[PDB]
């Protein structure tokens, strides 16, 4: 098999949901409190949330 | 939970069941059957016409 | 914030770098976070 | 982990039955990824037995 | 707490396939019979009460 | 035959309108709607070239 | 025809993405290791890369390149400069897109390398390498001569047979590089041809789309 | 530092059993110890695939 | 870290050639275990270095043509966190505690 | 003839190089079959 990965769908200083696809085995958790990073800096400007 | 039951094999008419765990809630299971066919291992070996 | 392994640096994008390659006249970080204040 | 967790009913047949015990992961802080752990696959299992 | 002419309901554990006690409530003794039956699970997640 | 779709105009997949060295886009927007399609292959294979 | 075949990947980019274990520390790469694929027999394996190969910095063909993205400008070298290895140094066949075929021998990582003026670039990614034999004579390096058997190598030539990877459109990706200081403002200069947005809360929420 | 994470047991009970199925990615210790008087512990070196009773 | 004088300089190897104290940019520098390594940083008579496993190490530089190397018979040995015996380390997985080489001269 | 490869050219003298080294503009079979009929 192959384990086929999305995108990580961010939004900086909201919530999100879960729409699921119905791909076969899918997964859909939803982690907050995030502070991510590109290679041009942080990408969100919060602390948490 | 194991449970075994047996149907008869007649399209139409809806069969009923419950299962009865000793100390909960029974609980109901319905199967009505539609269409039930029989298709046989079918091996062609000529034809013929006029 | 806080490199994980103890002796490092870190830069603007998250990027861990050794403490002796801060202010040492060669950029390292992206947009030299090394470079700013020496 | 065994054979057969990936079953399609033919071999262009668009629709799997996979059972391969995905389960989602967080992801450290400050990196944009989806970490994932799964049970291995049961066809390269099955080729080692 | 007590109303005036309520019922109070009140939760309990036993081992007792058959148990029978005499329950207390404040000054007088009221007897609790009944049939318990096995529970569904096998191993629990939790010591015991 | 297969109409691929771009608007409402259900052209022939093999006839592209417009090239991806004219338009930077809309040959992208082209293949947006058009990933659920049989022609898919035929579609890019006429729609890169003149 | 090849350019039929390649005229997929000029409509994509290359781009950097996460390497844990870069030259020095755990970077933003150009080289970014996807999977590593090797189900053939005799050492071949199949990387998909961060990068793209067998096209030149503006989207036409050259033979033996690697297209690699470096912060938003995308640069290029030849082939024969990267490098990769296992346990052995490896030998690499040829490139197509984001895709790489190599000749490995069993390890348990891959280290894709290549060297610019000064700056060294690398990524290695803890994906088990292995190798396989044919029939019933375990070797590890294919002999001189023998037999002939029904194997499955990977095949060297980019060809369209029915298994696809999905393309999508990238997001924003914060640069740094653009916002700089006045004297009492904040100047965001976007680069020339290309627009941008800039999101602050310095006063309020703040949402605006500039356009160079 | 960053370690690993095994995939999740697959645990099947029984009357006072508990079976599991463990499909490591690399060698991994399963350390078990009963909670009485007695631990009986088991240090043991998984590497394989392997049914657990 | 010293240039060929005694002063400082970013990442360069000094080092005595029959008398006359000579230097060289430390990229210029490779060593391997069983695979290559990959050198961090170095300060004085002492080197950082990111190397796998094997049963000796090896130095070497080169000069214009002529090639300089030094293999000892030492141990070298990589050492996991926990309860999972990995060889290389991970992409993701749990926080733990561990004891590594600082990277400063401090 | 043909290679073993799944996807390989043959050359004059039996090397078998990948099939997109055919008319490329490099010299790559000893006398360059590959980039004889463009
Ligand atoms: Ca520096
Ligand atoms: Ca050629």
């Amino acid at each position: 098999y192959k384990t086929g990965m999305d995108s990580p769908a961010i939004k900086c200083c909201g919530s999100q949901e879960c729409t699921p696809t119905y791909r076969p085995d899918e997964q859909c958790k939803v982690f907050t409190g995030v502070y991510p990073f590109m290679w041009g800096g942080a990408y969100c400007f919060c602390d948490t949330e | 939970y194991e449970h075994a039951t047996t149907m008869p094999s007649q399209a139409g008419i809806s069969y009923n069941t419950i299962v009865n765990r000793a100390g909960y809630a029974p609980l109901p299971i319905s199967i009505t059957p539609t269409k039930i066919k029989l298709i046989p291992t079918v091996n062609l070996e000529y034809v013929t016409c006029h | 914030n806080e490199c994980n392994i103890p002796g490092n640096f870190m830069c603007s994008n998250g990027r861990c770098i050794p403490g002796a390659w801060q202010c040492d006249g060669l950029p390292d970080c992206f947009d030299k976070s090394d470079e700013k204040e020496c | 982990g065994a054979f057969g967790d990936i079953q399609s009913r033919t071999v262009s047949s668009s629709d799997l039955y996979a059972n391969t015990n995905l389960v989602l992961q967080r992801p450290k802080a400050g990196a944009i990824h989806v970490p994932y752990t799964q049970a291995p696959s049961g066809f390269e299992q099955w080729k080692k037995d | 707490e007590l109303t005036e002419q309520g019922s109070a309901t009140i939760h309990f554990s036993t081992a007792n396939i058959h148990p029978e006690f005499r329950l207390q409530i404040c000054t007088s003794y009221v007897t609790c019979k009944g049939d318990c039956h096995p529970p569904k699970d096998h191993i629990v997640t939790h010591p015991q009460y | 035959t297969t109409m691929c779709l771009l608007a409402n105009v259900t052209f022939p997949c093999a006839q592209p309108p417009i090239c991806y060295d004219r338009k930077p886009a809309e040959t992208l927007a082209m293949l947006s709607v058009n990933v659920d399609n049989p022609g898919y292959d035929e579609l890019l294979e006429a729609a890169v070239k003149c | 025809s090849t350019e039929e075949l390649f005229n997929e990947y000029k409509l994509t980019r290359p781009y950097m993405a996460r390497c844990i274990r870069c030259a020095v520390g755990s970077c933003h790469s150009p080289i970014a290791i996807e999977a590593v694929k090797s189900d053939g027999h005799d050492g071949y394996v199949r990387l998909q890369t961060s990068s793209q190969y067998g096209l030149d910095s503006s989207g036409n063909l050259k033979g033996r390149t690697m297209r690699y993205d470096m912060h938003g400008t995308i640069k290029e070298i030849p082939l024969h400069q990267v490098s990769l290895y296992t346990s052995r140094p490896c030998h690499i066949v040829d490139g197509h897109g984001y895709f790489l075929l190599a000749r490995c021998p069993a390890g348990d990582s891959i280290t894709m390398e290549f060297k610019k003026d000064s700056v060294r670039h690398s990524c290695s990614v803890p994906y088990e390498v292995k190798f396989n034999p044919v029939g019933r004579e375990l070797y590890t390096h294919p002999p001189e001569h023998g037999v002939e058997q029904a194997c499955q190598v990977y095949a060297h030539d980019a060809q369209n047979r029915g298994a696809y990877v999905e393309m999508h459109l990238p997001g924003s990706e914060v640069d740094s590089s653009l916002v700089s200081l006045s004297g009492s403002s904040v100047t965001v200069t976007p680069p020339d041809g290309t627009s941008a947005l800039v999101e602050c809360e310095c006063g309020g929420t703040k949402i605006s789309e500039t356009i160079n | 530092c960053t370690v690993p994470l095994a995939p999740e047991p697959m645990i099947t009970f029984g009357f006072r059993s508990v079976s599991l199925k463990l499909h490591p990615k690399n060698p991994t210790y399963l350390i078990t110890r009963q909670l009485a008087d007695e631990p009986h512990y088991t240090h043991e070196l998984i590497s394989e695939p392997a049914v657990r009773n």
